């Protein structure tokens, strides 16, 4: 029984490609970041960032849902805007920004991933914390 | 693109299935850390990893008591299995990536022939 | 001017 389509708690990067998928995707692996492949940019009024992920099984290149990156730095691409005006809300940003790369340096978790077979990468829609929940998931699955 | 890494996707795996049996993926406490190398302990074992001296990190100090993961090439199975870190990530922020990581490993080699 | 908080990395 190898259909990892939905099985809890996550699932693998190669199950995926082995399956061959016609249209979009939507997994969860548990993954960590390798690097990150590109700038980050705000262009187009939102933050995106390449990163190249891993979850032991593929290597996949990941834009960044600009949702994940707010969050991350506390600052929409507006309030990074106006905390010009005010160089003290400068400051407050320049922090959440190191506290964004620090952010991901130690980042790894589950993440919801939409994968694009064609244009052939993928772009990571949330990120969840794994907990005692997900844990048992996998005792049951290895048949425990 | 600044960026270089092996053709091959880290493997989890523990410190005794390396030691008994190329690029990795490892977790442990950390039992000791001094500049470039620090030891590590996951359930299986003990295992050493030198190179921190080149991996990006959050905090500026490696301690011990933390937990981490690592990913590292092998550098020399006996007579206790030494890594090279490529990157390393903190996962002390969370106390299930320790209970989890012993199952992590089984269901990844359960899932690949 | 420039952002990029870039953590990245090599081997060899």
């Amino acid at each position: 029984i190898a259909m990892d389509l939905y099985s809890p708690p996550f699932v693998y990067l190669s199950v995926l490609m082995a399956s061959k998928p016609k249209e979009v995707t939507t997994v969860k692996v548990k993954a960590f970041i390798v690097t990150l492949t590109g700038n980050l940019s705000s262009s187009g009024g939102i933050w995106s960032i390449t990163a190249k992920v891993s979850d032991g099984t593929a290597y996949l290149d990941v834009d960044f849902v600009d949702e994940i990156l707010t969050s991350l730095i506390g600052f929409s691409v507006p309030e990074m805007k106006q905390s010009k005006k005010d160089p003290l809300q400068y400051q407050k940003f320049l922090e959440g920004l190191q506290k964004c790369q620090r952010d991901l340096i130690d980042l790894c978790c589950l993440m919801t991933i939409s994968f694009n077979p064609s244009l052939s990468k993928a772009m990571v829609l949330a990120l969840q914390d794994v907990n005692m929940e997900h844990l048992e998931n996998l005792k049951k699955r290895l048949n425990k | 693109a600044g960026v270089r890494l092996p053709r091959s996707p880290p493997l989890k795996v523990l410190a005794e299935q390396l030691r008994r049996d190329a690029a990795v993926w490892m977790q442990g406490r950390v039992v000791m850390a001094d500049r470039g190398e620090a030891r590590l302990r996951d359930p299986s074992g003990d295992f050493s990893v030198r190179g921190l001296e080149r991996v990006p990190r959050g905090r500026p100090c490696l301690v011990p008591g933390k937990y981490v993961m690592v990913m590292g090439v092998v550098q020399a199975c006996s007579p206790e299995p030494c890594l090279q870190a490529v990157k390393m990530t903190d996962l002390s922020d969370n106390p299930i990536h320790e209970s989890m990581w012993e199952l992590e490993v089984e269901d990844l080699h359960r899932n690949i022939p | 001017d420039l952002f990029s908080v870039t953590f990245d990395l090599g081997f060899c």
